[PDB]
RNA sequence: GUUGAGGCGAAUUCGGUGAUCCUCUGCUGCCAAGAAAAGCCUCUAGCGAGCACACACACGGCCCGUACCCCAAACCGACA
RNA sequence: GGGUGGGGGAGUGAGAAUGCAGGCAUGAGUAGCGACAAGGCAAGUGAGAACCUUGCCCGCCGAAAGACCAAGGGUUCCUGGGCCAGGCCAGUCCGCCCAGGGUGAGUCGGGACCUAAGGCGAGGCCGACAGGCGUAGUCGAUGGACAACGGGUUGAUAUUC
RNA sequence: GCUGUGAAUCCGCCGGGACCACCCGGUAAGCCUAAAUACUCCUCGAUGACCGAUAGCGGAUUAGUACCGUGAGGGAAUGGU
RNA sequence: GGAGCUGUCAACCGAGCGUGGAUCCGAGGAUUUCCGAAUGGGGAAACCCAGCACGAGUGAUGUCGUGCUACCCGCAUCUGAAUAUAUAGGGUGCGGGAGGGAACGCGGGGAAGUGAAACAUCUCAGUACCCGUAGGAGGAGAAAACAAUUGUGAUUCCGCA
């Protein structure tokens, strides 16, 4: 569920952890995707999206 | 080469230097030549005449000495009229 | 063997018959080939040759000519 | 038990067959090598 | 283009073979190796106005014969065995009975 | 029968023994409880005005392999 | 194609790296010459024969050293011809070389009919991307379906002509 | 760049090396933009105080051939009348 | 352009052509089997089997020849279920894409060996390698920038510092 934001192209961060004795080592940062479902118009179909959070504070709102 | 069967050429080097007679043949790429009673090979079966390179030879003017093969302009609808130096004609 | 103009000047039907006729001359030629029944062996290239200058005049025919 | 291989086409190419190897983008990558070393391919 | 079967036959096979097969009207000609049997019949019997009464079909490999280094490889040619009904007509190969 | 080919060519009846095959995709028995689909037959929905069956004549019936070895001299083992 | 001389510039000097590539030696005309089935004789071919050929004896496997299929090999089959090289020797002959010829299918084993294990797998799900799994559908035999048996012939092919 | 909270429209905002004040510079969160620049499989022309067939690319010769390896790949030697 | 050609390897034969302009060199054009992104479907690539339309052929099935039919994205456009709008989907039509390409560039990903006479931090390196994706060059760019009062006034690249 860290797929690339549907609506936005928010993709996931690769980059490093930062140990105690500063050792790095790889990890990733996910954005927070949420599953909603998709309506375009009142009473919709309600599909499906995977959204970003930030569009769910703005955007494709529907539930 | 700027000559073909129809002329009569001199030796002007080589062991048959002062032969004249007409050529039977040639072969543009190696640039080599047949003359009438030139290079003669005493082997026949199993005087044969042997291809030379023309630079040992000078086309004979057909007027006395041998010559330079030269071009002019005469075109006269495609046909290009080979002359020499010293009077030429043909 | 024929030449082109000669080949441009025919219409259609002439053209056919005369390919027929090169068909059925290589169809003969090459069974003396196969049997050893013939020397002048140059008519073939002739007759394939012209056998292209008919297709290639069939194509400027129908095209831009 | 004492053997060492025992040849049959067919399976051949459907394992080292070129087919297998356009299967994959990684096989096409080894073909296009071959291409350039200039040697006839499986 | 089109409606052109002379380019199917290309010769008559010249053995002792195709000698002996002459009996009954029997032929044997080298053809396409794209051909099959059926525009070899439309083919011979458009072509010399005679009845085929079948056709038995071959194909047969090269000889693989060698170079100073490697190997070459000659054609395989495929031929055809065409044989004639009872009472059609005779074709004459230029006078060829091989 | 230059021993390559070719021609003539009789009797062919009873019995015994006996299969790893057929009868058997069978029967009997055991528990480990023992493959799909097409094909075939049949039933309706559907097509339904020209078709269904018998006789003969006439057709056509596709493409690769088909040569040569198979516990070996020809495949795999670097070789016969 | 090089000498003398003044200058410039070096892949510059081989005696060894159990060095590399090539060639040639000692060992040495030694070992070995490839199942514990066995050859022999006469005539003949031939410049030449224990080894090829034709005859006649002898001996051996015979549930394999016989005869057929697949897989595989991919002209090694036949005819004619040669014997520098190859064959663990010679070797007129050969599965070595050259030329030429030879493989015939409605019914045999496959595609024209489906299908199992299993692979591809649009659509679709998931996955940063590449990509992974998998439905439909379609492929995939050693399986299931499907119509043929005997005899003769050529140098060779045969349920094929 | 990621996650939660979440500003302003010129008396604003950002920056000037934590940071505050003063001063100064400039107005982000839309887009396009040639030149100077990097490289030569490949095509003409030219040079070379570079080799001249055990060197030069391995390939002057049937060369990425023969051959080795199921395969990825490895990878020869032979010029001169 | 011009008098000799029928390429070369390896060149012995045979048969022809050539002043009417051959052979040969350069451009344009037609044709261009089969495979391959491979695209009608399938598939051991160079094989097999089909559908539609026009046309050829048979006494008539067979057969043949030429075009067309992959998928996806977008655009136009018809219908637009499940349920009522309606949408997803479906249908028709029109454009584009995939794959190659020696090197160079951009964005993203991301080791070890080694060094540190051990070694993790560090380095080797944001290299090797990989993915995406273009171009002829690209990328970057027209100040919410520098300096700190001489003030300059888009970017990039070389040399100093």
């Amino acid at each position: 569920m860290a797929a690339v934001c549907d609506i936005c192209g928010k993709g996931p961060g690769f980059g490093k952890s930062v140990s105690h004795s500063h050792r790095r080592t790889s990890r990733r940062w996910d954005p927070n995707i949420q599953t909603v479902h998709a309506v375009t118009r009142p009473g919709g179909n309600k599909k499906r999206l995977n959204v970003c959070t930030s569009c769910i504070k703005a955007g494709k709102i529907t539930r | 080469m700027k000559v073909h069967k129809g002329d009569t050429v001199l030796v002007i080097s080589g062991k048959d230097k002062g032969a004249k007679g007409k050529v039977l043949q040639a072969y543009p790429d190696r640039n080599r030549v047949l003359v009438e009673g030139v290079n003669r090979i005493k082997k026949h079966t199993a005087t044969q005449e042997a291809p030379i390179h023309v630079s040992n030879v000078m086309v004979v003017d057909s007027d006395g000495k041998p010559t330079r093969i030269g071009y002019r302009v005469d075109e006269e609808t495609g046909k290009r009229v080979r002359i020499s130096k010293r009077n030429g004609k043909d | 063997g024929v030449s082109p103009g000669e080949l441009r000047e025919l219409t259609d039907e002439e053209l056919a018959e005369r390919l027929r006729e090169s068909k059925e001359e290589l169809f003969n030629l090459r069974f003396q080939m196969a049997t050893g029944q013939l020397n002048n062996n140059r008519r073939l290239r002739t007759v394939r040759q012209e056998i292209a200058r008919i297709y290639t005049v069939l194509r400027e025919r129908e095209l831009g000519l | 038990g004492k053997r060492t291989f025992q040849p049959n086409n067919r399976r051949r190419a459907r394992v080292h067959g070129f087919r297998l190897r356009m299967r994959t983008r990684a096989g096409r990558s080894i073909v296009s090598s071959r291409r350039r070393k200039g040697r006839r391919t499986l | 283009t089109l409606a052109d079967p002379r380019d199917i036959i290309l010769a008559p096979v010249i053995s002792e073979k195709s000698y002996g097969l002459l009996d009954d009207n029997v032929y044997t000609f080298l053809v396409r190796p794209d051909s099959n049997k059926t525009q070899i019949k439309i083919a011979v019997e458009k072509i010399f106005a005679v009845k085929v009464a079948s056709v038995n079909t071959a194909n047969r490999q090269g000889k693989r014969k060698r170079t100073r280094t490697g190997y070459g490889k000659r054609k395989s040619t495929k031929r055809a065995i065409v044989t004639l009904a009872p009472g059609s007509r005779p074709i004459d190969l230029f006078g060829a009975p091989a």
